[PDB]
RNA sequence: AUCCGGGAGUCAGACUGCGAGUGAUAAGAUCCGUAGUCGAAAGGGAAACAGCCCAGACCACCAGCUAAGGUCCCAAAAUAU
RNA sequence: AAUAGCUCACUAGUCGAGUGACCCUGCGCCGAAAAUGUACCGGGGCUAAACAUAUUACCGAAGCUGUGGACUACACCAUUA
RNA sequence: GCGGUCGCCUCCUAAAAGGUAACGGAGGCGCCCAAAGGUUCCCUCAGAAUGGUUGGAAAUCAUUCGAAGAGUGUAAAGGCA
RNA sequence: UGUGGUGGCGAUAGCGAGAAGGAUACACCUGUUCCCAUGCCGAACACAGAAGUUAAGCUUCUUAGCGCCGAUUGUAGUGAAGGGUUUCCCUUUGUGAGAGUAGGACGUCGCCACGC
């Protein structure tokens, strides 16, 4: 499948796992969209950045 | 300054502990018992006072069960001594009690004198108590 | 008035390579004091109970039934 | 004779803390014919069997069908509460 | 990310959430692990407030949407169902 | 100083609906006394403008978007750059 | 300041890789052995029970039970039947 | 196919208890002259033999008393999010033990030889 991914919260004040997992995806500014497939690596990304990211499907 | 019960040493100074929670540890000897339902240290002398407040309503019969024993030891410095040097000389023998555990047990006496003696006990311990039977067993006998 | 405050240095024991590596000749695997893990194929014991790899290959760990474990190197 | 047999799932994770504040019984059974399922109970059905018969009773569990006689191992309490938790069943035949 | 060179600063740190020690399981105490902010961070909230919750200013505009927190009056928004 | 004590037991001696005893739980009360002046709601004040469960609206920042200017870096496209 | 301490080795504190401080909690070291080293053969301990002169709770014996409850030059861990 | 030798596989292979056997083989037993030996002792160790016995060892079969291996399920504990007192507790989301059990289980596989 495909997953749309956006920041809807800041990165500030949250540890060095979550900053780096965000930077791995391509989420630079707030409210910036990234469309990526549904592997089980990207689901593993989302299951640790659930509290920062809203995810839809395509 | 009355200590009833002590240990034999094997180590003088012990680390000040860290108690969180317990469970189970029910009546087995019994017919009437307390339950300390908070968590505190309980020293020597409180168990003396609890003994005597038990036994002065236990006239000619009825067993007393003491299920908690002071193993550990506190230490304390003087007054006028700064912070600094090693741990002060141990003075006291105190054991922790968490929730759930049972302070004392009674059997051989009907219910009214039992609840009398147990409320005479629980005004000498710093923990909120209850009163529980040996309620149900597979065989009560 | 204290008679304490004495230690030794830390001497840094423990396994120094995992499984599945490619391991050259004569390199240390699991430094011990006292035999905790016995050697198997191509692994010898030095003076202070350490564990080599004699031949180049891949470290894999095993176990001798119930009690104690093994290290052995298989080329490939 | 006919208690409450309502089935469960494999790992209902920490929703079970809410099962403490609603009056529910997370209960075990493992026995003779059918191996193992977790089953709901509610606490106002044992007390007829408890205060009618005792502690060596015969609970006739259902699969919504013919009965299964059990030989109860533990129906225990929790501290400070007096309610049903860790209720290990056990069932051997007649 | 590694390697080869040119040039420095730093060796007094704090508090907050979480594990421990000494202390009286006292301190804005002291001494260590671990994460954040301050130091080197302006803007909103907690009346005022370096360290707490939200969020990182290239610059202009008398445009728009939300976070934390709020909506009788100082004081902007329900005298909401 | 014994000793009267609705005859501290009963007579439905009268009238004619409920009356005791335990637990578990939600919210309160007492316990609660210091030094210039009310004096921990920010003030006014409030019987909800308090709390508890649910539901939509809206306010709220130099955060995000809208129009425009500048600079740097990588690019595209065609000389020029 | 008066006291105590200054190099090395073990255990705990040490948050189950490694590392980690305090005038935190516990102990040793500044050697020894020409065999207590090398190899080749052979071997299995501490106890208890029951009898037996001196002979005694506790010497030398005898049978049986006995995975370790023993020993390892020296402190402590990790090992070793 | 029986027996002996000989190997791996976590004692599910074991320990206790009971029964049966000598075609071959194994074992006990006879003895010490010889290679050899006892800190004393042919017990062992070593070498000669073959009167007998299955009593023991060994092999086969029965047995869930001790030991071993045990699923599922419930709970403590806890990563990541949160909320109150802040000593401590509670709620969503991921992972789950230790005990206590139903149960499995009185072995399995490989090679050579002899006798039949």
């Amino acid at each position: 499948a495909e997953l749309k991914i956006t920041l809807k919260r800041s990165v500030i004040g949250r540890p060095q796992n979550q900053r780096a997992t965000v930077k791995a995806l391509g989420l630079g500014k707030v409210n910036s969209t990234v469309t990526k497939p549904a592997n089980e690596a990207i689901k593993g990304m989302v299951n640790t950045i659930s509290h920062l990211v809203d995810v839809e499907e395509v | 300054m009355l200590v009833p019960k002590r240990v034999k040493h094997r180590r003088e100074f012990r680390g000040k502990m860290r108690g969180e929670a317990k469970g189970g540890k029910e009546v087995a000897f019994g017919e009437w018992g307390l339950q300390a339902t908070e968590s505190h240290w309980i020293t020597n002398r409180q168990i003396e006072a609890a003994r005597i407040a038990m036994t002065r309503y236990m006239k000619r019969g009825g067993k007393v069960w003491i299920k908690i024993f002071p193993h550990k030891s506190y230490t304390s410095k003087a007054i006028g001594v700064r912070m600094g040097k090693g741990k002060g000389a141990p003075e006291g023998w105190v054991s922790p009690v968490k929730r759930g555990k049972i302070m004392f047990e009674i059997a051989g006496v009907p219910e009214e004198v039992a609840r009398e003696a147990l409320r005479l006990a629980s005004h000498k311990l710093p923990v909120k108590t209850k009163i529980v039977k040996r309620e149900e067993m597979g065989g009560e006998s | 008035s204290t008679s304490n405050g004495r230690d030794s240095e830390s001497k840094r024991l423990g396994a120094k390579s995992a499984d599945g590596q490619t391991v050259t000749g004569g390199s240390i695997l699991y430094r011990q004091r006292g035999t905790k893990i016995y050697p198997g194929v191509n692994v010898g014991i030095g003076g202070d109970d350490t564990l080599f790899a004699k031949v180049d290959g891949v470290v894999r760990f095993e176990r001798k039934g119930r009690d104690k474990k093994q290290v052995s190197v298989y080329p490939v | 004779v006919q208690l409450e047999v309502k089935e469960r799932a494999i790992r209902p994770r920490s929703l079970r803390n809410q099962l403490r504040h609603e009056g529910k019984v997370p209960a075990i059974v493992y026995g003779y014919q059918i191996e193992s399922t977790p089953i709901y109970f509610e606490e106002k059905d044992l007390s007829k069997i408890l205060r009618e018969h005792g502690a060596n009773t015969v609970i006739k569990m259902t699969v919504d069908g013919k009965n299964i006689n059990t030989l109860m191992s533990k129906a225990q309490l929790d501290t400070f509460t007096g309610q049903m938790l860790h209720v290990e069943f056990l069932s051997v035949n007649m």
